[PDB]
């Protein structure tokens, strides 16, 4: 993630200057167009795991946990987030296989969610500067809409 | 604090046009917050 954001700064110094309906404003996002499907799952990436960390402080998250403990069965989980109706099965499936369950298929939900969330915060940072950049510079370009 | 004793009381929308405030608050903020809990706070019958 480090190595992304430093991949990110770069094409900011490549947009430093940059006038509107720049040319190379245009190149970077014929470059994001041609590179579409893996920035899609970059940016699903953070979407889910900021959406997670929104969830797991949900009442109905809490509720579906009942664990003293505090931890939430898998089975639980899956059932809270399809109660949720925030996320698509595939994308539960991989927050499952995230999560870190123990041997007794239990989940920390506290540090599943907090997991993320520092070391995506720079990248995800420098990806918004990125786009907002990008957006403002290039405005009639459906394809970064 | 005062508008808290009419959110559950069954004629809530009575001078209001928008009898399905109820409805449209559920459908929101049901997944979220709670089908159930947000019944229970607007006094409504899911079954109804």
């Amino acid at each position: 993630l480090d190595l992304q954001k430093d991949m990110v700064v770069m094409l900011l110094s490549l947009l430093e200057g940059n006038v509107v309906n720049g040319m190379i404003a245009r190149q970077m996002v014929d470059m994001l167009v041609e590179s579409s499907s893996n920035v899609e799952m970059i940016l699903k990436f953070f979407d889910m795991f900021l959406k997670l960390k929104d969830i797991v402080g949900s009442e109905a998250f809490q509720d579906y946990v009942t664990d003293p403990r505090g931890l939430i069965s898998k089975k639980d989980f899956q059932k809270a987030m399809d109660s949720q109706k925030q996320f698509t099965g595939p994308e539960i499936q991989f927050l499952l296989s995230c999560s870190e369950a123990d041997e007794n298929e239990m989940i920390n939900c506290e540090e599943f969610a907090n997991r993320f969330q520092e070391p995506a915060r720079d990248i995800g940072f420098n990806v918004a500067v990125l786009l907002t950049n990008l957006s403002e510079h290039v405005p009639h370009d459906p394809r970064l809409r | 604090q005062w508008d808290r004793l009419v959110l559950n009381t069954p004629s809530f929308p009575s001078n209001y046009w928008d009898k399905f405030v109820k409805r449209k608050v559920l459908d929101k903020h049901g997944d979220i917050f709670g089908r159930e809990r947000i019944a229970e706070l607007l006094g409504m019958d899911l079954a109804s």
